[PDB]
């Protein structure tokens, strides 16, 4: 378990993939040119996991960019690290899928997919011990959302052994780039619960509640919501990046954070909470640090964790602090806390302290909770998939792309079946 | 007070023996067979792998069923548009015909008065005809 | 490569067209040569002496309009095959130009245009100019659209319509006309913008001081609400819309596809000073009806999208936020049936205007385009007028000598009947 | 829609043809040669719609010229524009019609047509894009009246798809030239009315009236009431003849004119109304201009518009004025007097202005109108008709000619369908 | 000779291997390099075979089925001690998945193991057996030592077979089915170990924070412990001593009944090497201390138990006459109560080879202790703890599709826990009368 393959698809797939590639080379050294200019070895250890060794020093992500649309892939390219990723990885088509998961997954998608499978296959035929798949995409758009998930059907079939992981941003109202998005989103989480092994729920809806409430934004960008991303992203992705003990890999995060298999849907959380201007703070404290883990306002879900249970809870914090300090810091919230924790999965809170802290912040935290409080989230895209699925609006765009009306019944009824399985193991007893 | 010392062993680098401070309350000592087999553990390993591979087989056999599907709507997508093409030609023939033919007969049942109109006239001039010359 | 085919149809599509390509050539640096001293290939082809050519065809069944391109400044910009012309008109009779004219250059037309898609690797579709009043604009359009649905079946094809004004007008039998093409062309488009020519000479007056407008005052403001919808496919912004896009978003049933343009801001080349107006402002003027390119109440109806086209001096958060407020405004209802509404396109260029021109140079332009049940007010004016004439059969029988049957007329005004219900249905809770 | 074949017949139709001719000779800057001396480019722009080029600098009247007597023609050749016509365009026989209308369309008529057909033919050949026909004539001789309808019959057969226009002087016993015009009148009106796409009613009962009453002219003579008849003419071709968007070809005219194929015959008027040579000392206001123009006193058919209600109206101005107060007052006028408009033929009145004024007058209107008040002047007709064929007086010059009495009372049928007609539309309501 | 072959399986067993061979190697004076100077015991080649170089090279193979943790035993301090075909690793591990370790990816390395093992028994003259080192927690130590014991079983039949397993804590664990794993092994193993040695995480832990002020100890510290209990256990088949001489004599003096295989480990004295002063402590002292539950390696109540068998086993400064005397004390205020069928007793082995430390290690370097082996039933609560924790899980089928989607049977984790419920009442039944 050492490579992972890294794939961007789509516009909001791009922006938040190219984020995380410049944030994470940060923290391992890596200058916008491939070379190494840290001043540590663990920032190496582990660099095979993300980078390919190039011919003779430097360091190449393997990463696949995906776009049925020529412009984000030059905007990548122009951006700060843009010129790090290998050329011939990035793969675009030249007419877009029109916000339209019908195209992205039949049409345009599927003429362009065999192209992105032959650099995915030239990637992973050079790993010596492929852990599997990480996908960026929206499931609001037509690209990241259609194309997306036919990338995850066709890798799964060639690769049904690895393990498929997906950050999957979810639509909101509140930040809308299309009319259709409950539809795409809606036809994506069908897809993602039969075809993903772990997925971020990354709740676009909580990205703007956190801007505009606790960030005091007023109107927030794309850029304000993707710097909570990155920080997300970096948070989630430490323990398969550097050395240690604890979910060190995809299969073994999995192991630990599913229960059961369709029940793969993650709560990610984070602490500090901070704006790209707002630099300079200095406070938060290991009790601090662990508070959060309940609160519902440090949620990348638009999900309050109090309305349900955690199944499982993965808790990594980050920079100079005592094992000691949090270790008991982590059991005093689960006992103060215990009707929030399933009590048929006894120690299902695993703790991970890395030395090394993220740009901006002495001390962080992140957390990673498979929480029956997700299916929130679900009945949101739900309500509003069916508010315009019950007049059949814009439906034609889709049966004119060859889709039959039952695959839009099929998924909301699959939707709404793992709504009923998480309120399920809300409420079990074990007792 | 009692305690009963009876010594076991002694080489260079020990010494052993046995205390008893009791002897058994009770007497008469403590008052295996699998073996196992090469052949059961490779039937059983076997077994497992066979569960194993079915399962990956069946769901490579629902990503086929999946994959047979996108072909179908692609299909079904090709179908409607050459359907339309079909109805829109066969609807635009039908009223470029039916056009012709109302105009055609238009200007026939037209040019058929004016014709009418010149048989008239010549009637006219048999009947002046009649009446000149005749008697003058 | 993206590529989109223009077709100019009739005196009031070949004369827009004049005005939209001028406006194209100033936005690009193309000269009227052809010559120039990237996107914009999306409507312009390229020859191997450097020259730029549009990607359109110029039609009318009369010679004296495109014998003023043929004559004129851009006269060299289009090779001569890509203009043509008949000899006699439709007479202001859809059935003259629908077959007894239409069917002697229809094949023509059909030939050239399949020459222009054989130079495209990636064609979108089709942008059809044309007037529902005049016997081409009514006529030859409604055969054109079912031809292209025959030779290229479900490829896009959008519309910029003219409604008939009275104080504009040159037939009586123009609501008529607007009917039958209607009726025929409803189901071969895809999405077409309306601009009701009294909107436009209301706006002309108010807006800009013109006392008489002429032709050329309703088309330069024409052709900038034109640009502003092809702008996002002829540059690439801070936010593109291409045509897909367009019909995705605005779009929600196949009949609905008629949206209302607002442009933002209309200014005197005389004057101020107007106060480079904010992202706020220009966003604002779009809801209010002074603005509209369709004479109309959207606060009578209800909002099923709406898709803001920005260009210039503009930044996504200023949009944002300016959206923002337009979401807490009560005034403004959108249907049940519509968890969002808005789509936005963003473009670097300040629009620009023809040197000589009515319009003021701004620092910052808006066209939204919204599909409100308000525009069903437009048809059934157009049908009342209809109606008052057919109840006596008054001008029919010039339809009737060409070959058409009163039988279609009545098919025509039952499809409007059903376009107007559909309105009212689709508002309803 | 580029030429206009021009037919004069008898000796109303060759008085009032000539007289046409001289005037917008002089419009279009044509000396009695043939040669252009003008300037102002729009006297030549649109030439082509009543004159050839005459290789050489040379333009020559698209005018055939017939009569069944030599007299009139004769005198025309001696008139003031009488060379500027082709020598073999001058069609005439030697017989006459003797005022009966069987003589003229049976007899000495049918006699001399493919003659005049001959001509006719050579004219029309000779077209780029024949627009049709314009024939001037009297209803109530025989040649003008009987030849003329045989003429259009004739025209009609060989060209069905041209328009057939006519400027048709009806009889008054104020004029009078003999006491059968009642029966030469409606042996006519039956053939306009099948024949014809569009008729002016040019009613010498109403251009004795304007001469003897307005202008004051105790005894008019032919030249008095030709002066109306002339302005009245270039007024209505002044469409056809210069650039514009109105009327602009005798298609589009009878489009915007005729509602019902039967009610072809037009009320026209004129402003101002002057009398020969006199000339001026004060022009008419716009708002003056569209008072008259709509006025009883300005019809030239004896009709009272405000006796009956407007089908359509196309309304000429001619001179330097403003097209904003022209617009406006034309405006003023229909909602004012909303009750001599249909309601059910909306937006039904057409305005143009041309800036080339006819010679004489810095301002001018001329007014088409296809009102049921026509129905007046058919009455008036039918009245004397029905007083001479109650009798049977004077029908032997008819029969003798080969006649039958059905013929005339199919004419007076039809005549009289054509009254109840105007009359069923003037009392049509929107509702 | 009397040879021992030593087998450490996973992350667990390969890193208490090397702290174990440290101090081995610390004990009888062999170089990290093998180098060892020739002196007037000769026991350790029991241990450790001599090369014609003259290395000792230790009787044991590491094994796992991934390369992280032996690529450290390659490149470390003590690469030139292991010949490079006695550090066997896959590529791919278990993901503490049992049925992974067990059934996928064990059935790949298990006939690589076996040769090796072989190899190594070929060089034996007399192989009294072996010693598995291994975690319940992990795939490889779980499901992969099940596999290599079931097979040793066909292979060497009768030869002995003693575990060294790693019981899970919550504080130190890495994964949620922790004790799915250690039911299954614990089923699967169970008939093919003689006597087997548990090891607490919490109960070293606990010790690591209590005797040696370590606020948060880690694996190197607890490991250290562990190969100090490690080296009492095994003193005597290294050296010339006079109890547990051979591997058959464990389950003679501690094991009684078959299934009743888990002996208590309990180590007495364990102090700081930064203390001060000190001390230092007697035979009575020592003694005492066996009895006190703070020292067992594994957490549970001898006084709610029944003891079958006790061994005492003195290393260094210790006299019988003392340790007599010490018995003698704790009988009269303590109950020590055995099972009705055995005699209240001790069988007693001093080793006079003096308690060996790591050089800059956290434990003094005492002149006295012992390691007291301990058959009781009270052992049974460690089991109970662990099948509380299985049955939570197993009631829902928490994630049993894991282990179901690598050909595992639902009916196996019955099958497990049915036998640990027959543990759990043959522990009672024994512990009666
Ligand atoms: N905005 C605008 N409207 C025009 C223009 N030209 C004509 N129209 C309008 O279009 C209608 C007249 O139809 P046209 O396009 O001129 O006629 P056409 O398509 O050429 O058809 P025919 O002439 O009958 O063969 C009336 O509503 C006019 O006001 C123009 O340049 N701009
Ligand atoms: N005392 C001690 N326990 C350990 C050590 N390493 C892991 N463990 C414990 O063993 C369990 C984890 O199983 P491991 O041995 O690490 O995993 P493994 O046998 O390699 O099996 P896989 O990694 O799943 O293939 C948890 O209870 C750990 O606390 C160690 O060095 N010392
Ligand atoms: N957080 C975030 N969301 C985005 C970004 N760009 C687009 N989105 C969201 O993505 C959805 C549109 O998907 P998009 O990726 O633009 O379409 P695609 O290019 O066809 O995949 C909507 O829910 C947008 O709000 C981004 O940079 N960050
Ligand atoms: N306005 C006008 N009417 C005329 C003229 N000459 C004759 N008429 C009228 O024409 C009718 C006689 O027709 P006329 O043309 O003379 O007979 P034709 O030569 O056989 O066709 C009577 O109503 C006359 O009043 C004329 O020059 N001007
Ligand atoms: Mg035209
Ligand atoms: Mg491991």
């Amino acid at each position: 378990m050492r490579e992972i393959v890294h794939i961007q698809a789509g516009q909001c797939g791009n922006q938040i993939g190219a984020k995380f590639w410049e944030v994470i080379s940060d923290e391992h050294g890596i200058d916008p040119t491939g070379s190494y200019h840290g001043d540590s070895d663990l920032q190496l250890e582990r660099i095979n996991v993300y980078y390919n060794e190039a011919t003779g020093n430097k360091y190449v992500p393997r990463a696949i960019l995906v776009d049925l649309e020529p412009g984000t892939m030059d905007s990548v390219r122009s951006g700060p690290f843009g010129q790090i990723f290998r050329p011939d990885n990035f793969v675009f088509g030249q007419s877009g899928a029109g916000n339209n998961w019908a195209k992205g997954h039949y049409t345009e998608g599927a003429e362009l997919v065999d192209s992105v499978l032959d650099v995915v296959r030239k990637e992973s035929e050079s790993c010596d011990c492929l852990q599997g798949f990480q996908l960026t995409h929206s499931l609001g758009g037509g690209t990241g959302s259609g194309m997306g998930t036919l990338l995850i059907s066709k890798i799964r079939e060639e690769y049904p052994d690895r393990i498929m992981n997906t950050f999957s941003v979810m639509p909101s109202p509140k930040v809308s780039d299309t009319v259709v998005e409950p539809y795409n989103a809606t036809l994506s989480v069908h897809q993602l619960v039969e075809n993903t092994d772990e997925t971020y729920s990354i709740d676009n809806e909580a990205l703007y509640d956190i801007c505009f409430r606790t960030l005091k934004l007023t109107t927030p960008t794309y850029g304000d919501l993707n710097h909570l991303v990155s920080a997300t992203m970096s948070g989630v992705t430490t323990c398969l990046r550097f050395p240690g003990q604890l979910n060190a890999d995809l299969r073994k995060l999995a192991v630990n954070m599913v229960p059961f298999p369709r029940l793969h849907f993650f709560m990610p959380g984070f602490a500090p909470l901070t704006s790209r201007g707002s630099q300079q703070y200095r406070a938060l404290t290991v009790p601090e640090l662990t508070q959060q883990m309940f609160d519902s306002k440090n949620m990348m879900a638009a999900c309050d964790p109090r309305h349900g249970r955690y199944l499982t809870v993965a808790t990594i914090f980050r920079g100079r602090m005592s094992m000691k300090e949090v270790d008991e810091q982590m059991l005093n919230i689960q006992n103060k806390n215990s009707s929030y924790f399933v009590e048929w999965i006894p120690n299902n809170v695993k703790t991970a302290v890395c030395d090394i802290p993220p740009r901006g912040l002495k001390m962080s935290s992140t957390f990673i909770g498979n929480s029956t409080a997700i299916q929130e989230l679900f009945k949101r895209i739900s309500e509003q998939f069916t508010a315009m699925f019950r007049r059949k609006a814009f439906l034609h765009w889709y049966t004119g792309e060859g889709m039959d009306e039952m695959e839009f019944t099929e998924a909301e009824s699959n939707m709404n079946d793992l709504v009923s399985e998480y309120q399920q193991y809300q409420d079990a007893t074990a007792d | 007070a009692d305690m009963e010392v009876i010594e076991l062993n002694k080489a260079t680098s020990g010494q052993s023996w046995e205390v008893i401070l009791k002897p058994p309350s009770f007497d008469g000592v403590p008052e295996r067979r699998r073996d196992p087999s090469l052949e059961e553990i490779q039937k059983k390993l076997e077994a497992a792998e066979e569960r194993r591979k079915y399962q990956e087989a069946e769901l490579l056999k629902h990503l086929a069923e999946k994959r047979e599907h996108e072909r179908e709507v692609i299909q079904k997508a090709i179908e409607e548009n050459n359907n339309f093409i079909k109805m829109a030609k066969e609807k635009l023939a039908q009223k470029m015909e039916s056009n012709k033919e109302n105009r055609e007969a238009h200007l026939a049942a037209m040019l058929e008065r004016l014709q009418e109109k010149d048989k008239h006239a010549e009637e006219v001039r048999k009947n002046k005809e009649l009446k000149e010359e005749a008697s003058r | 490569m993206r590529e989109c085919i223009s077709i100019h149809v009739g005196q009031a599509g070949v004369q827009i067209g004049n005005a939209c390509w001028e406006l194209y050539c100033l936005e690009h640096g193309i000269q009227p040569d052809g010559q120039m001293p990237d996107s914009f290939n999306t409507f312009f082809s390229e020859t191997g002496a450097g020259k730029h050519v549009p990607r359109a065809v110029f039609v009318d069944l009369e010679p004296t309009v495109i014998d003023e391109v043929r004559t004129g400044t851009y006269r060299q910009l289009f090779h001569p095959e890509q203009l043509i012309t008949g000899k006699e008109d439709a007479a202001n009779n859809y059935a003259r130009g629908h077959y007894t004219i239409g069917k002697e250059i229809i094949d023509l037309v059909l030939d050239r245009i399949r020459k222009l898609a054989d130079q495209c690797t990636g064609l979108q579709g089709f942008l059809v100019f044309h007037s529902f009043g005049g016997g081409t604009g009514s006529g030859f359009t409604s055969l054109l659209m079912e031809r292209l649905s025959v030779d290229y079946g479900k490829k896009s094809k959008l519309e910029f319509s003219i409604y008939p004004a009275p104080q504009v007008s040159t037939a009586v039998v123009e609501p008529y006309n607007s009917i039958l093409t209607t009726h025929t062309t409803l189901e071969h488009s895809d999405c077409a913008f309306m601009v009701d020519n009294e909107a436009i000479y209301d706006i002309c007056r108010r807006n800009l001081d013109i006392e008489r407008p002429t032709y050329t005052n309703l088309n330069r403001l024409i052709s900038q609400i034109v640009s502003s919808i092809t702008a996002s496919l002829r540059f690439d912004g801070a936010l593109n819309v291409d045509l897909t896009e367009f019909q995705t978003n605005l779009v929600p049933y196949p009949r609905i596809h008629f949206p209302l343009a607002t442009y933002a801001p209309v200014i005197s080349a005389e004057k101020a000073y107007h106060e480079q107006l904010s992202v706020a402002e220009i966003t604002n003027a779009c809801f209010e009806p002074a603005n509209q390119m369709v004479k109309c109440d959207p606060r009578h109806g209800k909002y099923m999208a709406c898709c803001l086209l920005y260009r210039g001096d503009v930044v996504p958060k200023d949009v944002n936020a300016a959206i923002a407020t337009i979401k807490t405004k009560r005034s403004i209802q959108f249907v049940d049936w519509c968890p969002t509404g808005f789509k936005v396109g963003i473009n670097y260029q300040p629009p620009t205007v023809v040197p000589g021109g009515d319009l003021a140079k701004v620092q910052r332009a808006v066209c939204m385009l919204s599909n409100t049940t308000a525009i069903a007010e437009a048809w059934a004016r157009l049908d009342h007028k209809f109606d008052l004439m057919y109840a006596k059969r008054a001008f029919v029988h010039w339809y009737v000598g060409e070959g058409m049957e009163e039988g279609e007329f009545s098919e025509a005004r039952e499809d409007m009947a059903a376009l107007e219900k559909d309105y009212e249905e689709v508002g309803v809770d």
